[PDB]
């Protein structure tokens, strides 16, 4: 006679039964990527309607009589996410706007085309037309009338959706059984619970200063290293010593910062590297590398993957009429089938990437003897952030150190390393300051208290404050540029800064410290390494039993959140940029036009 | 000078929950996985072999190791187990490629709820629905009420950890049953 067994089974018998769908789903949507015919274009609304109606009625059943008297917060929040739900019960003359507004922008996003100005009705989309320019040729028309033609003909079919949203939209929202949504698409991280510690959530984001007091003022000194290095990358039109261009950014949304770094040149003549020829001279071969790139983490204690595998990942690219992304995917089919698929061709990109999927395909069965609702690791920002630290590993000759023909000494000659591999430091980091006010924007105009003097007025001072943007022709506050983010309808995050953000700060304040070197992954061994094996293989699976505090803490030793893993690794170039530079002119200089 | 290896090349492997036990009497035989507790399979010759006690069932690939006598597990709670006076072994290989059809088999039950302990090797064919609110159900799905059974669904395509095996228990009782060895004078 309680309550507790009586609503078990309610979870029990559904968490059996979700993974037929689910298995179905996965066959189906693979079938669609690779198998594109117009019998599959639609797959999603038919396959997951079944789960749509169970997690429907299901909810329904759950909400309406809740668990007040249950003793166990984890399995409160286990069942809590399928307890609660909705988007379903408004009334839908009103509601359609709401969806539309949300759902129409990949429609007309679908439909788009951006061309060449004197190409009437013959002309193709956006992408090819402009994507080449600077690391090809050097024309500037077809580059500067890029936002102009945006604003005229590409970026005006984005109004429909845009004149009844920062007109009215801020306040309707009112029936949403819920405080807001603004918490859910950039906050669902704000949680408080109990057993020991309660967590919270700001201290992730006010300490911009504190944690980059050491990178702050680098806009103020790279205003100068251009003149100092980086002069080769366009004279006769960009200003030698006023203002940082603004009508030539770079970029259309301004996503990255990369495509204005690599333009210092001071020799021309090398024997380096390379994929494309320079793969099999020096005693290798292209075939074994998927075996020997096993090894490496296989013969810790490891053993190997049988011809299942082999047979189910092919290596051949599609190539004809038949076609996939060749970006390989990490199918998580479940059930215990893990494949990729890839094509056959050799690059660094696809050492790199095919290295990601054998560490996923290696650590997924850590946690798969827990049942369906546990069917992730800590956290899936890892599982797609640690590809870029697994390449930087891998881009360092310990393979040919561990080959055993050229000797580890063979430390690459003084006049060698100046020119192409030493530029790392701020590659991540320079998209971040833009995004901040995009983050609080409806933090802010949540409350509808707000007047209309500040609509977005803060990105000008910001620019001035930080980096130096004089604005050409407005993008401005009328123009909700932020409203019209592309990635609004494909329900990609954009709840920490971008995604696998900040969940990256303090994990490892000392991984390369058990990795037992001083310093940096410098000389910080991983392979062979006994240390290794019983520091990641075992610790590397938490699953919802444990809250991710712990599985944070048994890492890193610590619950609150530091900025030590910024440390001297970026010293050797440091100690170049920042010592001299903290006299001259930076930003504005009131000798250029502000307006244009 | 007897047929004894029926069994092992069987054709159909029924539900897991019928049960096939036959007698039989002097036969004996010598040999993916085998491992049990009197002797070895191939040395077995020395002991005198009495009574025959053989079933079957159809078990998922990697919990075969909860088949054994005082042991823990939902399967071995509602299907068998097995007493303090353990005398057999458990065998079983993989036959996915034979088993498992392109479209997928989905024809196996199990069992959720119960009401009390269980003695080794017992029956309950009732399929009514399961009540415990104090109102009595009179035959309304769901609210706590609902059927136990539940299916599988295998494929070819399921993984190795996961992919179907056939099981193969074999008890002999050490009564005074006769034996199955024997030679010239
Ligand atoms: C995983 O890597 C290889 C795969 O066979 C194993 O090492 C080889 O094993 C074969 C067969 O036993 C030997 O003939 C080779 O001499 C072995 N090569 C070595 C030891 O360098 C290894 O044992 C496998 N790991 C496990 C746990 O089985
Ligand atoms: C979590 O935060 C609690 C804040 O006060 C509590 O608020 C609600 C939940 C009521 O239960 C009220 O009586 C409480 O005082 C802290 O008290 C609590 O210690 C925090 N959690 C932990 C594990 O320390
Ligand atoms: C795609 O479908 C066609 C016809 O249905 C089939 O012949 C082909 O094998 C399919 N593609 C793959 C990769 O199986
Ligand atoms: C039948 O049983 C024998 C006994 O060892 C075995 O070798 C064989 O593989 C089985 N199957 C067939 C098709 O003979």
């Amino acid at each position: 006679s309680t309550t507790e067994d009586l609503a078990k089974t309610f979870l029990e018998k559904f968490n059996y039964e979700a993974e037929e769908l689910s298995y179905q789903n996965s066959l189906a949507s693979w079938n669609y990527n690779t198998n594109i015919t117009d019998e599959n274009i639609q797959k999603m609304n038919i396959a997951g309607a079944k789960w749509s109606a169970f997690y429907e009625e299901e909810s329904q059943h759950a909400k309406t009589y809740p668990l007040e008297e249950i003793q166990d917060p984890i399995i409160k929040r286990q069942l809590r996410a399928l307890q609660q739900s909705g988007s379903s019960v408004l009334s839908a003359d009103k509601r359609e706007r709401l969806n539309t507004i949300l759902n129409a922008m990949s429609t007309i996003y679908s439909t788009g085309k951006a061309c060449n100005p004197n190409n009437p009705q013959e002309c193709l989309l956006l992408e090819p037309g402009l994507d080449d320019i600077m690391e090809n040729s050097k024309d500037y028309n077809e580059r500067l009338w890029a936002w102009e033609g945006w604003r005229s003909e590409v970026g005006k079919q984005l109004r429909p959706l845009y004149e009844e949203y920062v007109a009215l939209k801020n306040e309707m929202a009112r029936a949403n059984n819920y405080e807001d949504y603004g918490d859910y698409w950039r906050g669902d991280y704000e949680e408080e619970w109990a057993d020991g510690y309660n967590y919270s959530r700001n201290q992730l984001i006010e300490d911009v200063e504190h944690t980059f007091t050491q990178i702050k003022p680098l806009y103020e000194h790279l205003h100068a290293y251009v003149r100092a290095k980086l002069m080769d990358a366009y004279p006769s039109r960009i200003s030698p010593t006023g203002c940082l261009p603004a009508h030539l950014l770079g970029d259309m949304w301004g996503r990255f910062w990369t495509n204005l770094y690599p333009l210092m040149v001071p020799f021309g003549q090398k024997p380096n590297i390379d994929v494309t020829d320079a793969m099999v001279n020096q005693s290798w071969d292209a075939r074994r590398i998927f075996k020997e790139a096993e090894k490496f983490f296989v013969s810790v204690g490891l053993p190997n993957m049988t011809e299942g595998f082999w047979q189910n990942s092919m290596l051949t690219e599609p190539g004809d009429n038949r076609k996939v992304v060749c970006h390989p995917t990490a199918w998580d089919l479940g059930k215990h089938d893990f494949r990729i698929k890839m094509c056959t061709k050799v690059t660094m990109d696809d050492f790199l990437t095919a290295h990601h999927e054998m560490g996923h395909i290696q650590y997924d069965m850590a946690y798969a003897a827990q049942p369906f609702l546990l069917r992730n690791g800590a956290n899936e920002g890892f599982h797609e952030a640690v590809g870029e630290i697994m390449s930087l590993s891998a881009a360092t000759p310990n393979h040919l150190k561990n080959i055993g023909l050229l000797p580890p000494d063979f430390s690459e000659d003084s006049e060698t390393d100046i020119n192409f591999l030493l530029k790392q430091a701020l590659t991540i980091v320079g998209t971040l300051p833009f995004t901040y006010m995009l983050e609080k924007w409806r933090w802010m105009v949540f409350k509808g208290e707000i007047p209309k003097e500040q609509w977005m007025q803060k990105w000008w001072e910001m620019k001035r404050d930080i980096v130096g943007v004089v604005e050409p022709l407005p993008h401005d506050e009328t123009y909700c540029d932020p409203a019209a983010l592309f990635h609004v309808a494909n329900d990609y995050s954009f709840i920490r800064y971008y995604t696998r953000t900040i969940y990256q700060f303090q994990f490892q304040e000392a991984l390369c410290q058990i990795a037992k070197h001083e310093g940096p992954l410098y000389k910080c061994d991983i392979s062979n390494s006994r240390e290794a094996g019983q520091k990641l293989h075992e610790m590397l699976s938490l699953g919802r039993s444990k809250p991710w505090t712990f599985a944070l803490e048994r890492v890193v030793g610590a619950k609150t959140m530091d900025v030590r893993p910024l440390l001297n690794y970026f010293e050797p170039l440091f100690t170049w940029l920042k010592e001299q530079n903290r006299n001259s002119f930076v930003g504005w200089n009131t000798d250029w036009s502000p307006y244009a | 000078l007897c047929p004894f290896g029926e069994v092992f090349n069987a054709t159909r492997f029924a539900s897991v929950y019928a049960w096939n036990r036959k007698r039989i009497s002097n036969c004996v035989a010598d040999y993916s996985t085998f491992k049990c507790y009197g002797v070895s399979p191939t040395k077995l010759n020395d002991l005198c072999f009495t009574n025959v006690y053989a079933d079957s069932f159809v078990i998922r690939g990697d919990e075969v190791r909860q088949i054994a006598p005082g042991q823990t597990g939902k399967i071995a709670d509602y299907n068998y187990k097995l007493p303090d006076d353990f005398t057999g072994c458990v065998i079983a290989w993989n036959s996915n490629n034979l088993d498992s059809k392109v479209g997928g088999n989905y024809n196996y039950l199990f069992r959720l709820f119960r009401k009390s302990n269980l003695k080794p090797f017992e029956r309950d064919i009732s399929t009514e629905i399961y009540q415990a609110g104090s109102t009595p159900c009179n035959g309304v799905e769901g609210f706590n009420c609902y059927f136990p059974l539940q299916s599988y669904g295998f494929q070819p395509t399921n993984g190795v950890g996961y992919q179907p095996y056939r099981v193969v228990v074999l008890s002999f009782e050490l009564l005074h049953a006769p034996a199955t060895v024997c030679g010239p004078k």
